[PDB]
């Protein structure tokens, strides 16, 4: 319909809906809300206000973070109390930069570890590093049966 | 018969990049044998191939001469088939038909022709020779299976007798086959034996045939194997400048085996313009021989070094590293080499399964790899 | 006249099995038809059979390629019809053939003219459906049940509904015992795709495969795999697995997969440009199916490709390299994307950062050590229970 | 055992024996003529 | 020597796993034929 499917709570509510599947780290119903939306909005002009969790989420699976992060930036235009879904989703990134980083490589500067996870705090690091129990040095941080046994074992399963 | 040599010219007026003056004379050539062959099924099908001049007066007079003759021999045949001592005798008169086909290049009429001409009684060099024309006309035309299926043919009547001397033309037309196809590893042995003894009345110059048992026997032989067989050569050595290419191929392959690098970049290339891409059997293939005969000498060059710097490579064969850089990158990722390199510091290490440490890991990741497909289709067949 | 073999039909009217013989010819029974020998069943007229030569009439329309009075027949006659083979036990089998056309022009009308006339009426449509699919379900006439749970399914994916159809499913049993494969692979292909759109790869390609294996081949059965098929190449490419080239030579099928040939070519190098540059070109060859939308998640794994070559290929290289080759703005944004590759087991490096090079784990000599020793060991005995395992179904002579 | 499968239609469309490796379709083409002039641009400097 | 025994023990592996298959093709024919 053009009268019944118009009010722009729905462009806004929409998008909104999406970003709540993707903080709630549900992909399986995201991407199926994604096929949904897509026959009905078909008439589709890029992503309007709805690319905003669209590529959100783009950015965030090919494991681009930086752009991700300037989206989250990019919702106060339109902003919402989805701001509160940003700081779940701020969160929400971190870790995987930091459970990516864990393995990543074992030694960091603290400057440097400021410059991955957006802080703006020298403190708000070591902060969330002891929340990871990350042993730090100084602005540095660090990220870390016999054979006759095995032999009888051998020959006892041989001779079941 | 066919005379081939019309086929090479024309292949090589198809191909762009030839020489154009070879081209020329070579054009010129084939036509100087359409006149002396009456010979029109090319006229139209080698004008048509062109377009992928014509003058169709000439067409027409060759084939009212062709007319001609297709006529007498039949008619003589009309004759001979009431003669009854010419059972033998009036399946020659046929083999002088569908040959007469051959020079007239009609693919169909001399193929039933000589079929029906298997009926009479006839020597194995009948049954069998006339088959090996028969796909003979297959070289001819470019149709490897319409090949195929008739060395089959004569696969099955040399397997249940015929003469070796007959064995040898045949192995000779079965390998040129083999390197019509991408497999030369067949080729390999085929063709470097056929040196010992050839045929060329049936298809080709001996001086080509070298080329082609040079060239399969360089891309296939071992290091050892190259010097024994090829580089040793009672036969290629007796060639030599005989051709355009020998000279090139083996001033090639020569600078294989004796190392030197500088030079081999140049030979390639060169046996890759004079040889490869004029052949009409190997130009389909020129791409994946030369790609091959990059991979061979950076092995080769490296085969002797735990570790080497790239500007040693590059200043070997005379290119910038970054391009030399570029070229190695298609082969490493492939497992096809086995080099790794460091580009950090420009160097160039080599991985490869010799003491027992490597062979101990390749062999864990083979064997893991044979598992996971092991336990994989294991569930499925449990549950089924 | 021809209509003998109407007659000919009505002789397997005696019990039980027959009809499903009755049915196989009568596949091909349709092949010669007229509005003349319409009257044919004005003579005849034996509901039972009714039902059938209503049957007769769908696919003389269908055929014939009305499809108005097809749909409008469906309502008008089917619905009493309907109510009349509801009794029957036999009828449900039958009516299958009968549904199966019933949906089809109804979708097969949804591509003349938009209407949400055509969507009240589906709505109507899909609730029946599932009336007597809890009717029929009780009535456990296995067949009938298949086919119209595909119907339905069908139905969520030509909408949009994906989660609608999976917890369907959860409240499902499938008449699995008694079947026609035909519509087995039906199944195993919807079932295959909606569980891939969830992003469970793992468990799709295997309803797939085996909607390779249960579809027939013939002439005719050609677009579900042809379809299908087009499936699979998108699966086995998410997951990460290249298909090999012959997969990609097979038979006719071999020209619509043109795409997904030209899909693994970017892929398997790599190179992100070239990528999207082909999905630009052949976007809308892809919208006829909804491959599309898998598709374009492959971002993600071509430059997981990109990162697992420019790893196997240097030992160690500055990160401005990196960033090279795959064409992207900056190395901040590299060891993102490599720290990822990481933790996905895919490099086995380390990052140097201060100097912002990545350095491949190596082999590390220690063979003359114990190393082996465990190693081997741990292989060993999961190569037992194997051995276990297959003496323990072994069991059965 | 027949069924029509009217609902999947085949693709309607608005218009090498030896068996390959991809590499052999990688089929670049380059390197034949990016070589002469890395060749030549080289020893030009040398 | 542990590598000898195991790549062995995959062959017993292999082998079992093929007469599985034996079985299973065994016990679908059988079975096939208590029909009729």
């Amino acid at each position: 319909n053009h009268k019944l499917s118009e009010s722009d709570k729905k462009s806004k509510l929409i998008s909104l809906y999406l970003l709540n599947l993707l903080s709630q780290n549900n992909t399986t119903k995201f991407h199926s809300e994604l096929q949904y939306l897509d026959k009905h909005i078909k008439n589709l002009e890029d992503d309007s206000l709805l690319s905003y969790p669209i590529k959100l989420d783009r950015w965030l699976m090919e494991g681009s973070y930086q752009k991700a992060w300037d989206l989250l930036q990019s919702g106060s235009q339109n902003i919402s109390e989805f701001d509160s879904f940003t700081d779940i989703l701020k969160s929400a990134i971190r870790d995987e930069i930091a459970k990516n980083t864990e393995l990543s490589y074992d030694f960091l500067p603290l400057s440097n570890i400021k410059a991955l996870l957006f802080f703006n705090n020298e403190k708000e690091t070591e902060k969330f590093a002891l929340e990871r129990n990350w042993p730090i040095v100084n602005s540095k941080v660090y990220f870390n049966t016999n054979i006759i046994e095995k032999a009888m074992d051998y020959a006892i399963s041989i001779e079941n | 018969v066919p005379n081939y040599e019309v086929s090479e010219k024309a292949f090589l007026l198809t191909q762009s990049k030839v020489s154009i003056e070879q081209r020329k004379e070579a054009a010129e050539f084939v036509l100087a044998k359409i006149k002396e062959e009456e010979m029109a099924p090319y006229y139209k099908y080698l004008c048509e191939e062109y377009l992928v001049k014509f003058d169709q007066e000439l067409y027409n007079e060759l084939c009212k001469k062709n007319e001609s003759k297709i006529k007498e021999l039949n008619e003589k045949i009309q004759k001979l088939e009431e003669d009854d001592e010419g059972e033998l005798e009036q399946a020659q008169a046929w083999i002088n038909l569908g040959e007469y086909y051959a020079q007239i290049g009609d693919k169909d009429n001399a193929e039933k022709t000589l079929g029906k001409s298997l009926s009479k009684a006839i020597s194995t060099g009948a049954k069998i020779d006339v088959m090996l024309t028969i796909a003979r006309l297959g070289f001819f035309y470019n149709d490897q299976l319409y090949v195929k299926e008739k060395l089959e043919a004569v696969n099955s009547m040399i397997e249940k007798g015929g003469d070796w001397e007959r064995r040898n033309r045949y192995k000779t037309y079965y390998g040129i086959h083999c390197l019509a196809v991408r497999n030369f590893k067949e080729a390999a042995k085929l063709l470097v034996d056929s040196l010992a003894t050839f045929t060329s009345i049936e298809l080709t110059s001996y001086e080509s045939i070298a080329t082609y048992a040079s060239v399969t026997g360089l891309f296939t032989l071992e290091r050892t194997d190259l010097k024994s067989k090829v580089i040793d050569s009672p036969e290629l050595l007796s060639l030599i400048s005989t051709t355009a290419a020998l000279q090139s191929i083996s001033s090639l392959t020569i600078s294989l085996y004796a190392s030197d690098y500088a030079s081999y970049f140049p030979y390639l290339l060169e046996t890759y313009a004079n040889v490869l891409i004029p052949c009409k059997y190997l130009n389909r293939h020129a791409d994946f021989f030369v790609r091959e005969m990059r991979r061979k000498v950076y092995a080769q060059l490296l085969e002797s070094y735990k570790t080497l710097s790239l500007k040693s490579m590059a200043s070997a064969f005379g290119v910038s590293v970054a391009f030399l850089d570029n070229d190695l990158g298609k082969f490493i990722p492939n497992k096809q080499l086995n080099c790794v390199i460091d580009r950090v510091n420009g160097i160039v290490e080599t991985n490869r399964p010799d003491n027992k440490n490597a062979q101990y890991h390749l062999l864990v990741k083979q064997g893991d790899g044979l598992l996971t497909k092991l336990q994989k289709y294991g569930a499925a067949v449990r549950l089924t | 006249x021809x209509x003998x073999x109407x007659x000919x039909x009505x002789x397997x009217x005696x019990x039980x099995x027959x009809x499903x013989x009755x049915x196989x010819x009568x596949x091909x029974x349709x092949x010669x038809x007229x509005x003349x020998x319409x009257x044919x069943x004005x003579x005849x007229x034996t509901a039972e059979i009714n039902c059938f030569m209503h049957l007769l009439v769908q696919l003389f329309l269908w055929d014939s390629k009305e499809l108005e009075q097809l749909v409008e027949f469906n309502r008008k006659v089917v619905i009493p019809n309907l109510l009349c083979y509801y009794n029957l036990r036999s009828l449900n089998l039958i009516n299958a053939k009968l549904w199966f056309y019933i949906y089809l022009s109804h979708e097969t009308l949804a591509r003349s003219s938009e209407e949400i006339n055509s969507d009240n009426q589906n709505i109507i449509l899909r609730s029946t459906m599932m009336k007597f699919l809890k009717i029929a379900s009780l009535k456990h006439d296995n067949e009938t049940k298949a086919m119209l749970i595909n119907l339905i399914l069908r139905d969520f994916l030509n909408n949009g509904e994906v989660d609608s159809a999976s917890d369907f499913i959860s409240k499902l049993e499938y008449p699995h015992t008694d079947v026609s494969s035909s519509l087995e692979a039906r199944y195993f292909f919807y079932l295959s795709k909606i569980n891939a759109i969830q992003l469970d790869y793992s468990t799709a390609n295997e309803y797939i495969i085996a909607a390779i294996r249960k579809a027939p081949h013939n002439s005719k059965s050609l677009g579900f795999l042809q379809q299908s098929n087009k499936l699979h190449c998108c699966i086995q490419l998410l997951m990460g697995d290249i298909p090999e080239l012959s997969f990609f030579h097979q038979s006719n099928m071999q020209k619509s997969l043109l795409p997904y040939y030209h899909l693994t070519k970017a892929v398997k190098l790599g190179d992100l440009k070239k990528f999207t540059s082909t999905i630009t070109k052949y976007k809308q060859l892809l919208l006829k199916d909804d491959t599309y939308q898998l598709c374009v998640r492959l971002r993600s794994n071509v430059i997981k490709t990109g990162i697992r070559i420019i790893s196997l290929t240097y030992k160690k290289i500055s990160l401005r390299d990196i960033c090279l080759k795959l064409n992207l703005d900056s190395e901040q944004t590299v060891e993102y994307m490599v720290s990822r590759a990481i933790r996905d087991g895919v490099i086995e490096a380390k990052i140097n950062h201060e100097d912002g090079f990545i350095e491949t784990t190596e082999l590390l000599n220690i063979y003359d050590s114990e190393d082996p020793q465990q190693v081997f060991d741990e292989r060993i005995k999961f190569a037992n229970q194997l051995h276990d395992e297959y003496l323990v179904s072994m069991r059965y002579p | 055992e027949d069924d029509e499968f009217e609902d999947f239609p085949i693709d309607t469309w608005a218009n090498n024996i030896w068996e390959e490796n991809w590499d052999d379709v990688e089929v670049d083409d380059d390197f034949t003529n990016e070589l002469k002039a890395e060749l030549d641009r080289y020893k030009r400097e040398n | 020597e542990l590598m000898v025994i195991y790549i062995s023990n995959l062959v017993r592996s292999i082998i079992a796993f093929d007469d599985l298959i034996e079985n299973k093709i065994q016990n679908k024919k059988i079975q096939e034929q208590r029909v009729k």
